[PDB]
């Protein structure tokens, strides 16, 4: 299955939305309970700031610090914007190295339909092997 | 009648997210040392030189149409106090965008193809069609359509002239002059998702059928503005055989200003197909 | 309508030289260690406590009123297409000197406290009519009589605030705070030169019969709000005994903002003799 | 005899004629030079930051550069503003520290009647020495 996070912006939520996949969303309010029972792949957006950059939003650490989600996660899509270089998907690649997960897809804001289409079709070869 | 802000009480937690961004990437064309690109510089054709020229001598009129009216004409519409601040950092930061090209021109170009390139740039007639348009926009009463404009200009039209230093940078050509260039893409990148998303938080407060209306003006001047563009672009690479690489740049950018907006992309995968070159230059 | 900006062809080097001032002077309150004033701050009495953010909600309010109209209402009236780039900067640059006021206040202060000199300052006579009347010539038609008001403010009204982080700093009390209030007075004296330049070259282009009128409207304004001016000391003060000292450091600050404009100090020596600890504290 | 510079904000001109004694202005067009056969006191107003990073104006470095000129020089006062910090006149220790003569005054902007009647009774003493 999906397990996502999207801001007030709301553009990874319009990205599951025409995706048509079943997923779960990671509360946009700090202080509410969030857990998953069967095996998922994450969809991040990136907030890096500026020196110490916390790419992570701090909705998907509360989400991750709990023993049973963490063991569950598989894999890691990243969303974002290619104007930011090098920081692009940032989030991904963060979360894939510290849970030791594979950075699998990057894509940009809500996702084109050239996007969605490689979602599809990469997640359900994901899962059959 | 005017009332003491407070970062204490924040109404909308996107506004300090924004003004943290944006503030902390602060910049000035002199922290880039453009002097080491005059060794490249000299490699150019004729042809490149006077198309780098024409392009930031363009994309010059335009930030200081962001500065002087743009953004500032956004500001009686603002949700919130803290959105006019923010409002007051781009406004600021579109003049060293428009001050930054004149230092690529003090460093590596001569004053008279400066100012031939200048004259060439008030002459074109697309490049002023497109300025009338915006501003036609800016001046209006419609205060939705101040911001489909500001997006549609900085997140999509400028990325004609944008194309060129990811170019160079590709061929290992001016790279710091595309590390400049990346520092104001940086800043549209927010820029185009700020007003995008004040954008939809103003169609909240409006009829579902005036959201219809809207969203049938966004595809119908994004259209208006890029036949425009492409007119411009086959202006500007004339003497270059570029001009097909940049359109489908073109398109690839149309549809991230249309999703800053909440709208679907318009253009299609082979019609957005740009050179990876370009887009490794973008991200590395 | 819009030219393209030039900043190889400067008409006045005073923009270009302001410019580069103000901009290579960027700073913000998160580069400020503000927390490190803790210490400082808890030992501190009430009267003091309540007294320093019933000072720094007055300077929100009139640096609020700075960047949403005070910078803004100059634009329209700039001589060169580079002032108008430099007064964006000025713009900003008042939104973070009132966004900093914040900072200290999440950084030292009780929230209950903060909200209690914010009222304090709303039903304060003194200062809310000093808001009026700046405001008044802002909203006016005569664009010389903005310049004026904006300078009496920054220049010379601010410091009845600005005296005691100077105070405090004499005596080894939150030095970081001293340390940010010295950044915005350093943003402050090139703002009130620059406004006051132009000011002074504005004038050049009118009849000596209006210049007069001017005169004598710039002396009559300057002691309506330096009357109101110690009024607000004394409420503001009153809990202390350091109210001839803050109205001896605005004779010293008025004589200045003058000196802006171009016109002779009008306040003699025994009346701006400030204490050498305050002058020391801004002048290591 | 006085030697003095000043912007085009001529707030050191202003303070110049206020004082009431016979002064010679360097040039603020850069091309022109000037030479001075009489001893003198320099006064200069502080640019530093904006200009050329440093505090004396570069029309007083040409003027200074010349031997001529520097052999001349007896004392030195500064112009500008205390709102500057530690930068608060510097261009006076700058041409003292650099040329070995006294530096004998500060003041701010077209300066107050204080410093008139100072700089008066200052100079008229410095000249029995
Ligand atoms: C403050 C801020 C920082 C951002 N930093 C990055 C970044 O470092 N890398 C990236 O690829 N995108 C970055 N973005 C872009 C967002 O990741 C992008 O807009 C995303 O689609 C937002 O998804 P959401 O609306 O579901 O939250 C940033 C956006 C903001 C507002
Ligand atoms: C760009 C700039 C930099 C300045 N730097 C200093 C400085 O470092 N120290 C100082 O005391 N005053 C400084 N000042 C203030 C001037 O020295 C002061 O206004 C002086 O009176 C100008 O004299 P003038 O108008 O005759 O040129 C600076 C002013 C400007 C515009
Ligand atoms: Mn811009
Ligand atoms: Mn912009
Ligand atoms: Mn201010
Ligand atoms: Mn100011």
């Amino acid at each position: 299955q999906l397990v996502y996070f999207s801001s007030s912006s709301e553009n990874t939520q319009r990205f599951i939305e025409r995706l048509g996949l079943p997923a779960v969303r990671i509360p946009l309010n700090e202080r509410e309970r969030i857990q998953v029972d069967e095996p998922y792949i994450l969809i991040v957006p990136s907030y890096g700031g500026g020196g110490t950059a916390g790419a992570v939003p701090r909705q998907v650490i509360r989400f991750l610090n709990d023993e049973h989600n963490r063991a569950l996660l598989r894999g890691v899509i990243a969303s974002g914007n290619r104007n930011f270089g090098e920081a692009y998907g940032r989030a991904g690649d963060v979360i894939a190295r510290k849970c030791g997960v594979p950075w699998l897809y990057r894509f940009e804001l809500m996702g084109t339909q050239s996007d969605i289409e490689n979602v599809r079709k990469g997640v359900t070869e994901f899962w059959q092997r | 009648r005017i009332s003491a802000i407070n970062w204490n009480k924040i109404s909308d937690d996107k506004d300090l997210e924004v003004w943290n961004r944006l503030t902390s990437n602060f910049w000035l064309p002199e922290k880039v040392p453009l002097s080491n690109d005059i060794p490249a510089w000299q490699t150019l054709t004729v042809v490149e030189q006077q198309l780098t020229m024409r392009v930031f001598t363009g994309l010059t009129l335009l930030d200081t149409l962001q500065n002087v009216i743009g953004a500032p004409s956004l500001m009686p519409d603002a949700l919130t106090p803290h959105e006019e601040a923010v409002l007051s950092n781009i406004s600021f930061m579109e003049a060293v965008h428009a001050r930054s090209y004149s230092s690529i021109f003090s460093t590596l170009c001569q004053t008279k193809d400066v100012d031939a390139a200048y004259a060439w740039s008030e002459e074109n007639a697309p490049l002023q069609r497109k300025a009338q348009i915006i501003q036609q926009h800016y001046r209006g009463d419609d205060p939705l359509k101040k911001k489909i404009a500001s997006v549609f200009l900085e997140s999509f039209l400028f990325y004609s002239g944008f194309w060129l230093p990811m170019y160079f940078s590709s061929r290992g050509k001016l790279t710091n002059t595309a590390d400049l260039i990346r520092l104001i893409i940086r800043d549209e990148a927010v820029h185009g998702y700020y007003i995008g998303y004040k954008y939809q938080k103003n169609m909240e407060k409006i009829s579902l059928g005036q959201r219809e209306e809207l969203k049938s003006f966004a595809f119908d001047l994004l259209l208006e503005l890029y036949d425009n563009e492409l007119q411009y672009t086959d202006e500007l690479y004339a003497e270059t055989p570029w001009a097909d690489d940049v359109k489908a740049f073109l398109c690839y950018n149309a549809n991230k200003a249309l999703m800053n907006l909440g709208y679907e992309p318009l253009f299609p995968a082979e019609m957005a197909e740009v050179n990876p070159a370009i887009l490794a230059a973008l991200s590395p």
